[PDB]
């Protein structure tokens, strides 16, 4: 009996209130309505993390595939560790929330070939060996480029990303971004024959990762470009590139913790990774999510204060209940108070329709009182 | 001058020699090693003694000799004492050839003369005697020989005459004599000698030596078919040839020329013969002259021991008993422990047309013959490779599907091959990495070692990063990457860009096809071994799309290969699966690069593992060769074992029987718990021979 039938209609209006800004915003209403589109994006994270409950988990267990050494256990080691997959569910939710701009650049390195003796050099890679023989205009047309790719990779539009990094004749680049999308080899693996139909992956990605990271820390090349590489490996994007942080410092610092356990996992099984394949060192960070939302809290310009962002914080930690009980304490005191902000109490009825529905894990007193006081103080 | 003779003959065991020179005398010798013991001289004759020959040692110690006095004599040894026991002189001219028919025909002798007649005389002290005679030739009969036994109807013998012809006869019941069956007009002068082939294969063989210096070999499959004529070589010999003798095993043809030298000959898959191991007064004048006989009279008849006798002066009787030139050379063969543990890998069963044992089940892999060698001798390379290509890989832990057990086997064998191309190409590339002041070229080379690891690691130390990442996209045959490579390069052309030569090549290894691309790599023929070029299309080529066999082939279609390379040829087999047998004959027809022992172990291990298609006819051919090789080397044990792998039952019997009868005291308990018994050799065969030799050593001691 999905309770979200009412919520879905809050989330619906929340989103349609995002569209009243485009027309004639430009006053306090473009700002206050940045709160509405934040609610909606919260009702979604809520709508889909709760959904996460028992669902034919038994026959899911794939057991005729282990020992495979197929190096593609993502399908399994993201199905057995329900914790990590939960992380992921958040990421995909964050990805559908990134911005995506578009700006007017083809024929790759144009003005540098025509003029520069870079003809002997010829290729990007073979260039870093010469330091400062990148000419002007080119070094900029390439810059805007990796600003469009970093922005678009963040959003997880990988597909549409390579379709553009090709249109600029920057194919050598595009190639690299194929180790990230595939990041492992699916071939004649039984349980998966219904999807791929052909061998479409790249072995030794655990080895390739430590390569692209060696690329991100060389620093000789573009700031943004240098940044997109690190993402695909780990979360140390160049600080000169960390200016922007919607909640992307979230999306990334998490990818850190995920593609790490992922690595330390296929390592634990000795199934996909050779010992001599690890060229560059990489630490196994136990970045517990509860500690990651905290180190990210110092990069929250009061972005961890907002009503809605305190809530997305608990929804992530499953400590949503203690939040509703720590809140009632205030509504009993009446002694200022965030529950006098027009937006927070519509979310107290969130905790009113879920708790009883999902587990019935919330007191009938803590509930009952905040049903009353709400329907009481309305305008 | 010095001791000069005309003919000589060893017996069934080769411990008794005989010589007959123009001194009208014979000389019987007791041969024991490199020594020659004279027993007695024979004074019987009135003219130059031409030839001699022993009769089967189941009739006693007998010797026949003919001379210019047209009188054939029969000598016998009684408790040591030599004595003329009979006489046969029914010819008006001089007698020439004397040979005892196979023992199955009883004590029977053949005799040819210059009067143009041939006679067959039956000697039995108790039994009845009935002589025969035939007008064979026009100007005379120089020689005649008995055909191998097969009902007295299948008795045939070939004759040669100074009328330039080679006639064949057959014992007819009706006529009470030998009627004419075939004439063969292939010479243009005096036929000096004709010998029938003791071989047992479906085809019969005949060798006719001429005075016009030619030599024809006649073959026949069917029993009433046409005798196919075939010159030994399209050009005529130096001098005039005299003798023509076959080896009891292997179908070898020793030939005695007028250039005082003897020249051996063997056959091929073609039928055209390639040469085997080379080795080396008063009233008497007219006699020699009416015999159109020169002063250069050499001779060479094979012995029961498949050994070759030839006149020299190195010996107390100018008769060397050299051992055949065993071209085949392998160290581990001479070992008894190899034979022993090699039999066990077999399940021996007797055939359905005779008790004679023949292999039914074989688990012989190439791996086996690797422990008995060194990891250095050139062979180990030739062998271990075959052991990785054609040897049926096995996967320890079974798996859900039969396709999965396949692709895994497809893979494990793939890695063995490439991990070997490394071991060999090793020194070639390793030394080509010293000569380099181009760190990037140091990469492309390190990639020919299938070492992406130390390759990409280097790419970074090269101060350039990107390629280091693309190097890691190597082993896997991702399609979208093979696509991009070709797209990146096509956008190099239009750009008029100048990419470092060895960096665009690394890029060409991603397009899954480097030797045919836009930026092709065929150029690399110049400095890089053909093998190494192959190693590329094997590691970075389209592993998954094609079949490991097919793929290896799609590289040959790009290059010719060392026309005379053992390892190089091996691949060419692996290459064409459906026509592997068609190409094996196509190979040996052009190059003696695969060992005689190899051709067998190769076609035999492949036929007992269900790897490829093999004609019995062919299998036998290379089994004959190898069976003889060991035999010439005197290893009758291992020789016997190989003979087992014979598919023609009528052939095996003759090969096995004869090999055992002659060499029994060497095939006894003293060697590995009765080797002959562990092979399922007929009980009656042993007993027939055991007491045969005992009959001999009695008369001798």
């Amino acid at each position: 009996i999905d309770p979200f039938n009412i919520i879905r209609e809050f989330r619906s209006a929340a989103g349609q209130l995002a569209l009243d800004l485009a027309n004639s915003g430009d006053e306090s209403n473009v700002i206050s309505s940045k709160d509405w589109e934040l609610e909606a994006r919260f009702w979604h994270l809520v709508e889909l993390l709760l959904v996460f409950r028992n669902a034919d988990l038994d026959l899911d267990e794939m057991e005729l595939h282990p020992y495979n050494s197929r190096g593609l256990f993502e399908k399994k080691l993201m199905q057995d560790n329900k914790q990590l997959y939960q992380i992921w569910i958040v990421m995909v939710w964050l990805k559908e929330n990134t911005y995506v701009m578009e700006r007017p650049p083809t024929s790759k390195w144009l003005n540098s070939i025509t003029s520069g003796g870079l003809k002997s050099c010829d290729l990007d890679f073979p260039l870093r060996e010469n330091t400062n023989v990148l000419d002007v205009k080119d070094k900029e047309e390439d810059h805007i480029f990796f600003k469009y790719i970093y922005e678009l990779i963040l959003a997880g539009a990988i597909d549409e990303a390579l379709e553009e990094a090709k249109l600029s004749d920057n194919i050598s680049i595009c190639m690299i971004l194929c180790g990230i999308q595939e990041y492992l080899n699916p071939v004649i693996d039984t349980q998966i024959a219904n999807e791929f139909n052909t061998q479409q992956g790249i072995k030794k990605h655990s080895l390739w990762r430590r390569t692209v990271y060696s690329l991100s820390q060389q620093a000789g090349l573009d700031p943004y470009e240098r940044a997109i590489y690190s993402y695909l490996s780990g979360a140390i994007p160049n600080q000169e590139v960390l200016q922007y942080s919607d909640w992307e410092s979230d999306l990334h610092i998490h990818l850190n913790q995920i593609l790490q356990t992922e690595i330390e996992n296929y390592l634990l099984e000795n199934n996909q990774v050779g010992t001599d394949e690890l060229i560059l060192p990489l630490p196994s960070h136990a970045l517990t999510v509860q500690e990651v939302l905290n180190r990210v809290a110092s990069r929250h310009p009061s972005e961890s204060e907002h009503p809605i962002r305190v809530l997305m914080a608990s929804v992530i930690l499953d400590s949503l209940p203690s939040v509703i009980h720590s809140s009632v304490e205030m509504l009993l005191d009446v002694v200022d108070k965030p529950y006098l902000l027009r937006i927070v109490t519509h979310l107290a009825i969130c905790l009113d329709i879920i708790n009883p529905g999902s587990v019935e894990e919330v007191d009938k007193s803590k509930l009952i009182t905040t049903y009353i006081s709400l329907l009481k103080l309305q305008g | 001058h010095n001791e000069l003779i005309h003919d000589a003959v060893l017996d069934y065991y080769g411990k008794r020699l005989a010589t007959c020179s123009s001194d009208k005398t014979i000389k019987i010798f007791e041969v024991e090693g490199e020594t020659h013991k004279l027993i007695d001289t024979l004074t019987g004759h009135e003219g130059p003694v031409w030839r001699v020959d022993w009769a089967h040692p189941k009739f006693g110690t007998i010797l026949a000799s003919c001379s210019y006095d047209g009188k054939v004599l029969i000598w016998k040894e009684e408790n040591g004492r030599w004595s003329q026991i009979a006489v046969h002189a029914v010819h008006s001219a001089s007698v020439n050839s004397v040979q005892w028919a196979p023992h199955e025909y009883g004590p029977l002798l053949l005799v040819a003369s210059s009067d143009g007649k041939v006679s067959v005389v039956e000697f039995k002290e108790n039994g009845t005697t009935s002589p025969i005679i035939i007008d064979a030739h026009a100007i005379g009969v120089n020689s005649a020989s008995w055909a191998p036994a097969t009902t007295k109807e299948s008795r045939k013998f070939v004759t040669g005459g100074a009328d330039n012809l080679v006639k064949i006869w057959k014992y007819n019941s009706d006529a009470q004599t030998y009627v004419l069956e075939s004439t063969l007009e292939g010479h243009s002068d005096w036929v000096r000698d004709v010998a029938w082939s003791p071989t047992v294969l479906l085809r019969s063989y005949l060798a006719s030596v001429s005075q016009d210096r030619t030599c024809i070999i006649w073959t026949q499959d069917n029993e009433q078919g046409p005798w196919k004529k075939t010159l030994l070589k399209e050009e005529k010999f130096p001098d005039v040839l005299w003798r023509a003798s076959w080896s009891l095993s292997g179908n070898v043809l020793a030939l005695s020329g007028g250039d005082n030298k003897v020249t051996l000959w063997k056959e091929n898959l073609e039928g055209k013969w390639e040469p085997a191991g080379e080795v080396h007064i008063d009233n008497a004048k007219l006699i020699m002259k009416e015999r159109r006989f020169t002063a250069s009279y050499t001779f060479a008849k094979f012995s029961t021991g498949s050994m070759l006798l030839t006149k020299d002066i190195v010996g107390k009787s100018g008769v060397s008993i050299k051992r055949l030139p065993t071209e085949l050379q392998r160290k581990f063969l001479f070992d008894d422990v190899y034979l022993d543990k090699e039999i066990e890998k077999v399940t021996i069963e007797a055939r359905k047309s005779n008790p004679y044992p023949q292999i039914s089940e074989s688990s012989l892999l190439f791996k086996d013959a690797l422990d008995y060698m060194e990891k250095t001798s050139s062979d180990y390379n030739l062998w271990k490779l075959s052991s990785i290509l054609f040897d049926p890989v096995s996967y320890p832990y079974k798996t859900d599907n039969d396709q999965v057990k396949m692709a895994l086997l497809k893979k494990e064998r793939h890695c063995r091959l490439t991990s070997w191309i490394v071991s060999q190409i090793g020194p070639e590339i390793e030394e080509k990495i010293r000569n380099s002041s181009n760190e990037i070229e140091q990469i492309f080379l390190y990639l020919l070692l299938n070492d992406v690891v130390r390759a990409s690691k280097l790419a970074i130390e090269s101060k350039n990063g990107h390629l280091s990442v693309l190097i890691s996209y190597l082993g896997s045959n991702d399609p979208r990457i093979r696509d991009l490579a070709e797209l990146q390069l096509q956008k190099w052309s239009t750009g008029g860009c100048s990419i470092d030569k060895n960096i665009s090549k690394i890029y060409k290894l991603l397009s899954g096809s480097p030797f045919e691309g836009l930026f092709s790599l065929k150029e690399l023929e110049s400095e890089f071994s053909w093998l190494c070029l192959l190693n590329l299309t094997l590691c970075y080529g389209q592993i998954d799309e094609y079949s490991l066999e097919s793929l290896v082939q799609s590289h040959l279609d790009k290059f010719s290969l060392p026309y005379d390379d053992p390892i190089g040829v091996i691949f060419q087999l692996y290459a064409a699966n459906e026509n592997t047998e068609k190409l094996y004959k196509e190979v040996r027809q052009r190059t003696n690069a695969l060992d005689v022992q190899f051709c067998w172990y190769l076609i035999q291990t492949l036929r007992f593992n269900g790897t490829r298609v093999f004609s019995k006819e062919t299998s036998d051919e290379a089994t004959f060769a190898f069976a003889a090789q060991l035999e010439f080397a005197q290893l009758h044990g291992h020789s016997l074992f190989v003979s087992c792998f014979l598919n023609d039952d009528k052939a095996a019997e003759d090969t096995i029987k004869r090999l055992v009868m002659r060499e029994i005291t060497l095939l006894r308990a003293s060697t590995n718990d009765h080797i002959l018994n562990r092979l399922k050799i007929p009980s009656q065969l042993i007993f027939n021979a055991q007491a045969l030799k005992d009959r001999y050593e009695g008369n001798y001691l």
